[PDB]
RNA sequence: AGCGAGGUGAGAGGUGCCCGUACCGCAAACCGACACAGGUAGGCGAGGAGAGAAUCCUAAGGUGAUCGAGAGAACUCUCGU
RNA sequence: AUGAGUAGCGAAAGAGGGGUGAGAAUCCCCUCCACCGAAUGCCUAAGGUUUCCUGAGGAAGGCUCGUCCGCUCAGGGUUAGUCGGGACCUAAGCCGAGGCCGAAAGGCGUAGGCGAUGGACAACAGGUUGAUAUUCCUGUACCACCUCCUCACCAUUUGAGC
RNA sequence: GAGCUGUAAGCAAGCUUUGAUCCGGAGAUUUCCGAAUGGGGAAACCCACCACUCGUAAUGGAGUGGUAUCCAUAUCUGAAUUCAUAGGAUAUGAGAAGGCAGACCCGGGGAACUGAAACAUCUAAGUACCCGGAGGAAGAGAAAGCAAAUGCGAUUCCCUGAGUAGCGGCGAGCGAAACGGGAUCAGCCCAAACCAAGAGGCUUGCCUCUUGGGGUUGUAGGACACUCUGUACGGAGUUACAAAGGAACGAGGUAGAUGAAGAGGUCUGGAAAGGCCCGCCAUAGGAGGUAACAGCCCUGUAGUCAAAACUUCGUUCUCUCCUGAGUGGAUCCUGAGUACGGCGGAACACGUGAAAUUCCGUCGGAAUCCGGGAGGACCAUCUCCCAAGGCUAAAUACUCCCUAGUGACCGAUAGUGAACCAGUACCGUGAGGGAAAGGUGAAAAGCACCCCGGAAGGGGAGUGAAAGAGAUCCUGAAACCGUGUGC
């Protein structure tokens, strides 16, 4: 994955495109991500034991990675990934520029 | 914890390690019967830590040979 | 069931009568058990009679 | 050997409720052991004397998972008679 | 024969392992494709009448049997005159 | 699909009152009646392999129904020195070192050993739970073995004893 | 380099940048059965002995290791029997056993159906099948040859020759080889005389028994006598030519890393990879995935890099071992119950025929360099060649498997029997036989809540682009089943 958790990344495709959020989780075994404000859902849930009241949350589901990029921390633009090494570990790095993450 | 028991000896102390575990476990075992217990992961842990603690002890042998 | 000597064995054919009709038999060997020695132990074993003839000892 | 890895876990019912309020307390044990090790194992770890021991084995129980349709675990359960002038356990 | 420097006997104290142990077993769990009018070794085996384990009725004890009710015709079957 | 809501619903006495339940000819209880009774009763093999007991359920199976079970779920339940069998014996038969034969494979077969349906072998009589019981509990016993011990006897080389 | 404690939703408990999970290499543990091997045994069970250890006042009990047979080697015994032998006892052996991949090959055994329009000879067919041995290949293999020219020079395999020659109840049918052209290339040891040494037997100076050297051949060679020569200068090697090892270097495999270019705009749409207008990268437009068809979204691709450890190959070095040229023509050696022959059989394409050749069985049985064998009966001449001893890679055959990738190959009655927990369920005493069964949605967002109902199942609501999508979940035909109605 392109991606961590914890990041300010930006929408591609479906119904929420021009949009930013962090992430919530992930889940490479799925080549899913979770974001917040982003495919909130509606889950029909019943009056069962740790919440016994049921009701109708309202809750972020999972999208695809490909349909999804982080942002160049300088301009705030969409940006491609590559890879380098600084001291040793390597890091993210983005396009557009040599700017980490 | 391999440093660890690689410091440690190989016969008295490791084995009292050993067999303390297994008392551990044992209780843990039937705490975990009866109910009275949360942990479990101590298990897993417990058993583990065994097989490191008896597996050094097999190359110490292997290694006088 | 052999020659010790040469190894001769009860060997397989045909035997074809006349018009030429076939069937399967074995031709054997001429084999006699007498007492002689492999290393030591005169022990008493099958032999060859066109083994024997020349000199061998029995 | 040791008699931790002999001993497995207890059996807890009205049955071994009722038998332990008369002093035998049961057990189940792997299946290859005997009543000789299981008595010094209690004697070695609790460190109470024992009048004498009944044992058992049961089958292993054939149960249903959807089309699944595996078998249970043998057990070998063993009650011993502690004596009287003999210490209870927990 | 051989072994044979400590034995014999009695008492007291003590040790005594593994497998099986449920349940059915002339049966709806076994063999017969079935909750099949069949077959299934062996032990016990009551009373009156009775020679008798026959037979009829009954004990101990066990069953009322896996579709029914309702008319009571031809015909079929099993029966009685 | 037709046949056709037809044949069949697999020997054999059931009836009623109560109850349960959403719902009862069909389940539970009671009372009567009826059948077996050298058997349809008690034990127990082989075999089956959880069908046992308890509590929930009634989609399927039950030749109908079903509140029910030899069905489904959960849980639980089978306690041995003396019972049966192994640590004892062997028959038939089988295996079979070496060996004897034999194109090979293999066959035969001694010593030896497996092998019960037989032989030998120490525990019974009362309770006990929902389900085990000459196994558990209570009493009283027996068999084999061992000596940290006590006693009696005998003898250490003709030296008792095994 | 951040999620992860699988399928599998899940609550619980917990771990992880002090770097988990995951991937790869090398290791450790590795219950019981099974060749199964302490003995037994109805498979995964039982019962022991010897040492050591735990434990018991003692037995009783437990744990660790060993304890099969056969074979080889060594030792101690070594009976009837005196030596002596058999036999027995003990210790060493990474011995060999058994399995397989249903394929390839080497051999021993070896059918019938069928075809011949019957049928026995013949075919089918030396197939199937069984058995024993193997190896990664096997087998064959360096001329007692092909042949018939101013000759070719190990085997193997391919194309041809050739459906020819030929064989055959001259029927049905079977069916070559050589030449030639090609792939691959490779040649070498031994016995033997002879010598040196040793041993016993005394065959009393003869013997074979051993070790070593020596020598390996056909217009003959070798031994033996002569000269020449060389002892590591150089040369060959663990693939034969003798066997056993070590290092270094290079390349590669077994995990991986990097890796260009657009959310370009706008129209629909539930959602853009699509349409229209525009740009860009390219040693990268291979693939797959992403809410629909993506070179520029993701993983990736091309290209370039990378390995601690284990492995494959190659090079070099160490290491090892190494002799070969001629002339002589006294004598000696050159593979013995074979070579052939008779009688029975078989294989050779070649069925006993005129039947060479090769092999098997029995019986007989030779020369041995002035020698011997073949050239399709056989004899003579001529030509070619030296049997009865062995080794030898490559070219060739096959694929249980692994990796990578292809298809004018299938697309759920097809294609593996098997796209799903299948050699399962099920059937059978047994060998053995042997199925059926795919699809929610992009995503569970899988139907809170209200009513009917005992439930099941419905009607609303809600989610969703869609609920006529609701758990046999894409479409959903026909047979069949029904409702209503125009005539």
């Amino acid at each position: 994955m392109h991606v961590k958790k914890g990041d300010k990344v930006m929408v591609i495709s479906g119904k929420d495109k021009g949009k930013q959020g962090t992430i919530l989780a992930a889940f490479p075994k799925k080549d899913r991500v979770l974001v917040e404000g982003v495919n909130m859902v509606k889950k029909h849930s019943k009056p069962t034991q740790a919440n016994p009241q049921g009701g109708i949350s309202n809750q972020e589901a999972p999208i695809h990675v490909s349909n999804v990029m982080p942002l160049d921390p300088k301009t705030g633009e969409v940006t491609r990934v590559g890879y380098k090494v600084e001291d040793g570990k390597k890091v993210r790095v983005a396009k557009k520029s040599g700017q980490v993450l | 914890m391999k440093a660890n028991e690689i410091r440690d000896l190989t016969t008295a102390e490791i084995e009292q390690k050993v067999k303390s575990l297994k008392e551990e476990l044992f209780n843990l075992r039937f705490q975990l019967a009866t109910g009275q217990l949360e942990n479990t992961a101590r298990i897993r842990e417990v058993r583990k830590a065994i097989a490191r603690m008896k597996t050094v002890i097999r190359e110490r042998e292997i290694a006088a040979n | 069931r052999k020659c010790v000597i040469t190894g001769k064995k009860t060997t397989a054919g045909n035997n074809r009568s006349h018009a030429m009709n076939a069937s399967k038999r074995t031709w054997g060997a001429n084999l006699q058990k007498v007492r002689i020695l492999v290393n030591g132990k005169p022990k008493k074993v099958y032999v060859s009679a066109r083994a024997l003839k020349s000199g061998k000892v029995e | 050997k040791d008699p931790r890895d002999v001993l497995k876990r207890p059996v807890i019912t009205e049955r071994s409720a009722d038998l332990m309020t008369e002093k035998k307390y049961t057990f189940e044990v792997d299946v290859r052991a005997n009543k000789t090790e299981v008595k010094d194992a209690v004697e070695s770890i609790f460190g109470v004397k024992v009048d004498k021991v009944n044992i058992m084995n049961y089958k292993g129980k054939s149960k249903r998972v959807g089309r699944y349709t595996g078998m249970t675990s043998r057990r070998r359960k063993a009650i011993v008679k502690l004596t009287a002038d003999s210490k209870e356990i927990e």
